[PDB]
Order: structure tokens, then C-alpha cells, then sequence
DNA sequence: AAACGCGGGGGACAGCGCGTACGTGCGTTTAAGCGGTGCTAGAGCTGTCTACGACCAATTGAGCGGCCTCGGCACCGGGATTCTCCA
DNA sequence: TGGAGAATCCCGGTGCCGAGGCCGCTCAATTGGTCGTAGACAGCTCTAGCACCGCTTAAACGCACGTACGCGCTGTCCCCCGCGTTTT
């Protein structure tokens, strides 16, 4: 990540350096256009971080969970799914715990 | 049942059925000393745990 | 697989010694290497007498020298005779 | 642009420990 | 013959021929003498003696009939000849003695 | 009546009771992997004895506390209770260390 | 931050300071400087590093890739740190 | 049959075969592979090479075409890794190296 | 040399100052470590195998002890130099 | 900042015993054949180190601060050595 880009930050190769991520970016418009709202899966502690970047990069609005956290959180997030209004179509997963 | 649906089952166990009553189990152990020193004698109906 | 240790030899000379006292076997594993250990400390240190003397036969006189020389104070003295009193209970027998 | 170096020998170096 | 152990011989729990064995075994000498194995037995067992008295006595001490490392620390630390014999063996669980510095203790 | 001390007066308790003890006082997951990083920094891809781990932790940590009465000695011996490093390392010269 | 994680300190450091605290209190230290915690750390690993080379260097002459603590008690004896528990 | 040492087979001053007969008779293993006799002396000249040099070097430093034992005291003890190597290992003659402490010395 | 003194002046020492530091408390997390997986790796156990220097026979010159120097370096005479202590 | 003097370094003349080589004369060091055996090395298995995350939560860390002690500064007195002594 330091010998691509030493900056870190918003680049338009984080998602032009993957084969998922230029896919990801051609159903973007295309899952802002259908409306229907699309659950992805994710290994913990990194794939996550880096689709909370991509899916921030396209603007398309998404909630997270994971293990390490408290139970608060986890319950209220469920709360914001059984509400139809929401804005945001995609969000993240985990497998382990979630 | 597993700490990912905690509450949707306590949920489920207040619209679903009334008179069952409810006790939990989560977070820090403060919360609990109220309830478990209560409901130390135990007068319930389920320990949803 | 019967392995010859030293853990019942150790319980042995416990129950000769503490048999008010069990073991943990922490403490019997620490005995058992340092029993191998001064083993070799001694016997490293009586052939380095069998080569100061360029002799081959270590006997007990050389065990005695070996005490005589690394042993401080009593644990020399007693070494000296408890290292000759079950030799004069083997040389009976 | 397209899909796509010096980020491969550099990982060719880099990854190398 | 049979396996009639060399420590019933000199009234030991060390088979003296096992260690008449490992003398031969450890490239001391070319002729073991067959005291040496009882020299060395006997001194054994004597230090056996010299070790489980003082580490049932700390873990007694300490009211425990487990004799546990940290006994074994307490009760060979405190002894002269042997920590000032032993003053490079480390006892794992045996921790430290008791005792603070005497300028660091308030006032 | 409230207990808060001046700077100087908790740590002795501790001194007894870790002396009254017997363990280590590090975290062992910066440990363990310590032990993995170092071991590693020789040759790297050991499989890992953990009481390996621990068999360098007893003589590690007793070392540590070793050194820090020599410290203490050279401290007050320069008249200090308030230990400094050039007490550590004319402890270690005087150890031979350096 | 939580675009990236980025939250490794060290593993001579990942001790702590409450940690290099309690060995300096089991130790003898009243008053610690505030070098004591890495002047302590860089002789900690110093005093780390040796034994674990010729270790490995067991391991090699020994033909392994487990580094036991078999080779820790083959060098702690060798390397002056002798420890009863171990073997 | 032949008497010809290992030495001019390895380049070397110091008499392998000596080191071979010496290890065999040091019982250090029963098959005692020639090539670990090589090993020793090869390390023996190398080592005498790098010793010879300094204690000549720090003769002639003291204009001397004879090594001494100071010269040797000069040779190994101002060397890191000879000090570091032979900490505990002494000259005899060798005598001292000239070195006032610093706050004893006037400022 | 030792050995016995002996000014002698500043070095130890006391001691006072000063100010800050380093713990201390406590707020704030947080990564520690635990479980808990899932697996697999080299450890481990066997499975034969042959080569390897053992060992000893023969030999032989190695190399070193006893036998030949003469010369590197110490010793000393004399002087140049160079550090130190009172102007 | 400077000369007087006491210590040092250096340089010229002497000579010597030790460093080094000389002279046999082995004896040890080698070569020459084993010698099974040791470890050489094939297979097997199984395990035991392997990360990993769920999660806690108390440990570590975040910071207010309070003062203690460590040094800032002094005078001393003392005390130990230097110059002179001789004897031992």
C-alpha cells in the first residue's frame, strides 16, 4: 500500500488494481439504478476497511458490524434494516460473528 | 441462543407472547448485579441467556 | 515403554525424607535434570581428574577427589562420607 | 485509462523478506 | 541375570548398576571403579535428602504438602553454600524472595 | 478522608508482593510474538515452542529484575532514590555487561 | 484511523510502561526516569537476541525448524542463564 | 605407511594429522570424520594468522622485531572482539595499557 | 625501600535550595488474551542401509629434542625535550 | 600568558643470552585393508504448532499535578598526600 501510493488516500487506483473492484465500480451506477439493496460478505479486520473506502469512494452509503465491538450497536443496526426508507443499498457483513 | 440475535428473540418474546418473562445476559457485569441479585431467588419464566 | 527416570528414585528419597511433603511435578522435573546435571558435573570434573593424572580407572577415590575439590564446606565433608558410606554398604556387598 | 511495474520489482524486492 | 538393582546392595534408591551404566556410558573412564558408581549414588542420594528436607520444609512453610518451585526458590535462595554454589541456577515458578530495599521503604 | 499520595509512596506493596510472588509481568501476546519477531529476525518460519517461550520469559524477567537493584544500588549510592539510566549502565559496566 | 487500520506499536514496546513498571517495582525502583522504560527495553532485547540465534543455530545443527525450549535450555546453560523447569 | 601430514593438503602449518590421531584420542565420537580435524586446524592457522600479525604489529609499534608478552597484551586486548573473545583469558607479561581516569586526570 | 612524617590546602561533606517530576489518580479505552477453529507439518516414527573411518599393519619421515649460532633489545651515558608550578 | 626545573623521551655505545635454526631419529602420523554399523536416509503419521477471530475488559493508557529529591551552590576541614627520611 506505502510503494503504490506513499499518501494513502482517495485514489482512483484502489479500485482500477483489482479485478472485483473495477466489476464493483461497473454495478455501482447500476445498483443505484435497480434499488434493490445488495448484502456482501467480507473477511475481518481488512477487506472491510478497504470497501468502507470504495463504497465511500462511489458515495453509495453502507453500515458495518464486526466481532471486537460491544452489543449496543448490534441490535440498533438491525433497527435501521426494518426500516424501508433507507438511503443506503449496500452495507458490510462478517462471517465469523455476523 | 447466539449473541447476534439476542434481543430479536426478546423482541419476539414481547410481541409474540405476553406473561413469559425474560431474563438476559450481556455486557459488563454492573448491569447484571441488579438483575441476577433480584432474580437471585429465581421468579421468571425463561433465562433467555 | 518402560524408561528409566529418576521420578520414583526422587518420590523414593521423598517419602524417605518428606513423606509428610508430596511433589509437584514441577519440583520433581527440576530434581530429575539436576540430578543428571551435578551427574555430569561431577563425573566431567573426575575425568578431567582421569586426564590430570591420565588415569582410567575412576574409582571412588577419585569421586572423593572430585568432593574434595568442587564441593563448598560440608557439602564437601558430607559428600565425603555419605559418597563413601553406601560405597562401604557396596563394598560389603 | 485501462486495467495496468515499477510497483511489481519493487514488490519483487519488497516481499522478498 | 535378572534386573536385581545395585542400590538394594549400598541400601540406596539409585540402582548403582544404572549408574555404573551411565559411567561407562559417559566417557569418564576406561575402567569404571565400581565404587565410583557407588560414590556417585551415595552422594546422590545424600543431596536428595539435602534438597527434599529444605523443600518440604518451605512448602510446609507455606502450608502446602506440594512441594512447588517457588518453595524450591525460597528454601535453596535462602541457603548459603547452596545459592553461593547456585548462584547461576534459575528455579522457573520460583520467583523471588520477599524483601524490599531498605532506602525505598517510606518514612 | 481521601488517599491520594505524593509521588513516591503506592509502589511498595508491589515490591513485597510481586518478591512475595513468584511470576511475569509482561503481556504475553507482545511477548510471544516478541519471541516469533526476534526468532524470526535469525531465520525466519520456526515452528514455535511456547515454553520455549516461557523458558526464555523466566530468565528474561528475572534478569530485568536483576538488574534494576544493581540501578538502585549505584542510585543511592550516588545518594538518588529516583533512579536514572547511567545508574543502569555503571550497573551494568561493574556487571561486566558494560 | 478506520479507513486504515495502522495501530501496531512494537513488540519490545508492545511491554508497556505499566508493565516495565511492575518489573522495576518486583526490581527495587522508587522513583522511575522516564529513559528507564526504553533504556531497559533496548537491553531487554539485547539480552533477548543472542540466546535465540545460536538457538536456531541448534535447530540447524540439529536439522529442525521448531525451536524447543530443548535449544533453551542448550543455550541458557551455555549462554550463563541455567534454569530449572525446563529439562 | 607413507608418513605425510594433512597440513600441506589444507595449506596449513599445523599438524592435522596430529589433530586427527589428538581427536580420535579425544573420544569426542567414535567415527571421527577427518574433515573435522581439518575443520579444527584450519581454524588453528587462521586464527594463529590473525594473532601473529597483531602481537608482530604491536611489537613494531614498541620498535620491536621480537614479539613480547606485552606486545601481546597490545595485540589481543586493544582488539573488540579478542577482549570480547578472551575476557577471561590472561597474558603473562602482558603487563598494562596506559589510562588515567578521566576525572582523576585535571580538566 | 620503607617508612615515617606533615604542611597543607582544597575535597568531602554538609548542607541548604529549588523546583520539578514522576508517580498518582483516575478517566479512557483497548488490545489482551481467551476460545475455538481447522489444519497440517514437520516431527516423528520407523525402515532399512551402507560406508566409514575403524582399526590396525606398515611405514616413515616429522619434528622436535638436543645441538650450533650471534644480535634484538635491554642497559646505560648523555643530552634534548617537554610538562608543570609558581611569576 | 612565561621561565625554571623536574620528569620524560630520545639517541649513542655494549654486549649478551635467547631466538632461532641444525642434526638425528624416531614415532606418530599415514596409508591400507577391513567393518558392521551409524547414521544414511526412505517412508509414515500424525500431530502439534498453526493463525484466527469473538470478545472482554482491565490494562493500558490519558492526563492533572504535586512535590521530592536531586541536584544548585557553598564552606569546610580535613585529610591525605608530598616532600623529606632513612632504614631496612
Amino acid at each position: 500500500e506505502d510503494q503504490i501510493n506513499p499518501t494513502r488516500e482517495t485514489n482512483d487506483d484502489i479500485w482500477r488494481v483489482a479485478g472485483k473492484f473495477e466489476l464493483l465500480d461497473r454495478i455501482l451506477p447500476k445498483l443505484k439504478a435497480t434499488g434493490h439493496r445488495v448484502l456482501i460478505f467480507f473477511q475481518m479486520t481488512q477487506i472491510m476497511d478497504i470497501m468502507e473506502d470504495f463504497l465511500r469512494y462511489i458515495n453509495i452509503k453502507y453500515l458495518r458490524l464486526d466481532g471486537h465491538t460491544k452489543s449496543d450497536e448490534r441490535s440498533e443496526l438491525l433497527r435501521l434494516f426494518n426500516a424501508p426508507d433507507s438511503e443506503y443499498l449496500c452495507f458490510i457483513l462478517s462471517t465469523r460473528a455476523g | 441462543v447466539p449473541l447476534s440475535t439476542l434481543s430479536n428473540w426478546s423482541s419476539e418474546f414481547a410481541k409474540w407472547a405476553p406473561t413469559l418473562r425474560t431474563i438476559s445476559f450481556k455486557g459488563s457485569p454492573n448491569e447484571r448485579k441488579a438483575k441476577q441479585a433480584k432474580i437471585r431467588a429465581g421468579e421468571f419464566d425463561v433465562v433467555l441467556t | 515403554t518402560r524408561k528409566e527416570s529418576y521420578a520414583i528414585y526422587v518420590y523414593k528419597v521423598l517419602k524417605q525424607v518428606h513423606p509428610d511433603t508430596g511433589i509437584s511435578s514441577k519440583a520433581m522435573s527440576i530434581m530429575n535434570s539436576f540430578v543428571n546435571d551435578v551427574f555430569e558435573r561431577i563425573a566431567g570434573e573426575a575425568s578431567r581428574l582421569a586426564h590430570y593424572n591420565k588415569r582410567s580407572t575412576i574409582t571412588s577415590r577419585e569421586i572423593q577427589t572430585a568432593v574434595r575439590l568442587l564441593l563448598p564446606g560440608e557439602l564437601a565433608k558430607h559428600a565425603v562420607s555419605e559418597g563413601t558410606k553406601a560405597v562401604t554398604k557396596y563394598t560389603s556387598a | 485509462k485501462s486495467r495496468l511495474r515499477e510497483e511489481s520489482e519493487s514488490a519483487a524486492v519488497y516481499n522478498g523478506r | 541375570a535378572k534386573a536385581k538393582t545395585r542400590s538394594s546392595r549400598a541400601g540406596l534408591q539409585f540402582p548403582v548398576g544404572r549408574v555404573h551404566r551411565l559411567l561407562r556410558k559417559g566417557n569418564y573412564a576406561e575402567r569404571v571403579g565400581a565404587g565410583a558408581p557407588v560414590y556417585l549414588a551415595a552422594v546422590l542420594e545424600y543431596l536428595t535428602a539435602e534438597i527434599l528436607e529444605l523443600a518440604g520444609n518451605a512448602a510446609r512453610d507455606n502450608k502446602k504438602t506440594r512441594i512447588i518451585p517457588r518453595h524450591l526458590q525460597l528454601a535453596v535462595r535462602n541457603d548459603e553454600e547452596l545459592n553461593k554454589l547456585l548462584g547461576r541456577v534459575t528455579i522457573a515458578q520460583g520467583g523471588v524472595l520477599p524483601n524490599i530495599q531498605s532506602v525505598l521503604l517510606p518514612k | 478522608k481521601p488517599h491520594r499520595y505524593r509521588p513516591g509512596t503506592v509502589a511498595l506493596r508491589e515490591i513485597r508482593r510481586y518478591q512475595k510472588s513468584t511470576e511475569l509481568l509482561i503481556r504475553k501476546l507482545p511477548f510471544q510474538r516478541l519471541v516469533r519477531e526476534i526468532a524470526q529476525d535469525f531465520k525466519t518460519d520456526l515452528r514455535f515452542q511456547s515454553s520455549a517461550v516461557m523458558a526464555l520469559q523466566e530468565a528474561s524477567e528475572a534478569y530485568l529484575v536483576g538488574l534494576f537493584e544493581d540501578t538502585n544500588l549505584c542510585a543511592i549510592h550516588a545518594k538518588r532514590v529516583t533512579i536514572m539510566p547511567k545508574d543502569i549502565q555503571l550497573a551494568r559496566r561493574i556487571r561486566g555487561e558494560r | 484511523a478506520k479507513r486504515h487500520r495502522k495501530v501496531l506499536r512494537d513488540n519490545i514496546q508492545g511491554i508497556t510502561k505499566p508493565a516495565i513498571r511492575r518489573l522495576a517495582r518486583r526490581g527495587g525502583v522508587k522513583r522511575i526516569s522516564g529513559l528507564i522504560y526504553e533504556e531497559t527495553r533496548g537491553v531487554l532485547k539485547v539480552f533477548l537476541e543472542n540466546v535465540i540465534r545460536d538457538a536456531v543455530t541448534y535447530t540447524e545443527h540439529a536439522k529442525r525448524k521448531t525451536v524447543t525450549a530443548m535449544d533453551v535450555v542448550y543455550a541458557l546453560k551455555r549462554q550463563g542463564r541455567t534454569l530449572y523447569g525446563f529439562g
